[PDB]
């Protein structure tokens, strides 16, 4: 069958300074099929009170979810969203850089 | 240009239960209503303000028709299942499209009613709103068996009544959020990559809707082969979020400008990199 | 509001 890869963007709500609230997000589109596993992590560890939006897709067909969390960063704390699909052999890590 | 679209999910799981059907209403990029047959009591729920207020006739009507929907797609695959004779063990998805543009005197722009197996186009309802496309043989079946059931006429009737009609009353109701445009916020940005180059990246964020036009251009020249382009993703809070990126020679930043057009603004943007 | 029932497919 047809099937599609997922992108996998790791941002912030807003801009993040240390110290000030905010939410980590990680974005999934373009994949096909549906089924999909997303698992956000603080320093490796997963993180538990993860949210995420309801199924939808694209204009050609492919599927987005969103999962997000409110935190509060830190010079020290790394973050990262893993990703499971059929189409990837091994569990994708993707790590949050600061850039907006 | 204001929209109504579902976007309707049926996947099987064979050998672990019926199809689960997932239904989600937007009006323009905004999520209204959700159904998931795999929640506890199944039933529609609302996903913005500006819709809780509807009575208990309504959401109990809603309910009504995706549950009947569910039943119709789990049928939907099942004998699509047959039309290629395909295993009764992989997995397989039926996708559906249905909904509204608006025009500008709050008359129908353009309906839709258009469908898609294993993410692929299956079955499509055309312009005039009374005549069907298939892709293959086996939507030809299909084709056969909606103009027998008169399906077009009753979906016309839907999408030139009820979806404006209650579009318009989404839009009145929820006015404050729906047609407010909050045009980007953007800065542009310089990562060096070697001694000889530097990624130029265009951001804009904050910004609803989501139809947005980032290009980059160097000395006027779009330059439309070396602009790497993210998919334009949700912030979380209603707005969106996007950048368009493209690596300069250094030495040559200042050739480079950032065009941006979006609903929110009425002139396009002109972005550069000041040092 | 959603669609109206149509046939199965
Ligand atoms: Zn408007
Ligand atoms: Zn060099
Ligand atoms: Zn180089």
């Amino acid at each position: 069958m047809i099937q599609r890869t997922p992108k996998i963007q790791v941002y912030s709500r807003h801009p993040a300074e240390n110290g000030k609230s905010n939410f980590l997000n990680c974005y999934v589109s373009g994949f096909h099929p549906s089924d999909i596993e997303v698992d956000l992590l603080k320093n490796g560890e997963r993180i538990e009170k993860v949210e995420h939006s309801d199924l939808s897709f694209s204009k050609d067909w492919s599927f987005y979810l969103l999962y997000y969390t409110e935190f509060t960063p830190t010079e020290k704390d790394e973050y990262a969203c893993r990703v499971n699909h059929v189409t990837l052999s091994q569990p994708k890590i993707v790590k949050w850089d600061r850039d907006m | 240009s204001h929209s109504m679209r579902y976007f309707d999910t049926a996947v099987s799981r064979p050998g672990r239960g019926e199809p689960r059907f997932i239904s989600v209403g937007y009006v323009d990029d905004t999520q209204f209503v959700r159904f998931d047959s795999d929640a506890a009591s199944p039933r529609g729920e609302p996903r913005a303000p500006w819709v809780e207020q509807e009575g208990p006739e309504y959401w109990d009507r809603e309910t009504q028709k995706y549950k009947r929907q569910a039943q119709a797609d789990r049928v939907s695959l099942r004998n699509l299942r047959g039309y290629y004779n395909q295993s009764e063990d992989g997995s397989h998805t039926l996708q559906r499209m249905s909904g509204c543009d608006l025009g500008p005197d709050g008359r129908l722009l353009r309906g839709y009613d258009q469908s898609a197996y294993d993410g692929k186009d299956y079955i499509a309802l055309n312009e005039d709103l009374r005549s069907w496309t298939a892709a293959d043989t086996a939507a030809q079946i299909t084709q056969r068996k909606l103009e027998a059931a008169r399906a077009a006429e009753q979906l016309r009737a839907y999408l030139e009544g009820t979806c404006v009609e209650w579009l318009r009353r989404y839009l009145e109701n929820g006015k404050e959020t729906l047609q407010r445009a909050e045009p980007p916020k953007t800065h542009v940005t310089h990562h060096p990559l070697s001694d000889h180059e530097a990624t130029l990246r265009c951001w804009a964020l904050g910004f609803y809707p989501a139809e947005i036009t980032l290009t980059w251009q160097r000395d006027g020249e779009d330059q439309t082969q070396d602009t790497e382009l993210v998919e334009t993703r949700p912030a979380g809070d209603g707005t969106f979020q996007k950048w368009a990126a493209v690596v300069v020679p250094s030495g040559q930043e200042q050739r480079y400008t950032c065009h941006m057009q979006h609903e929110g603004l009425q002139e396009p943007l002109t972005l550069s990199w000041e040092p | 509001r959603y669609r109206p029932g149509t046939v199965a497919l």
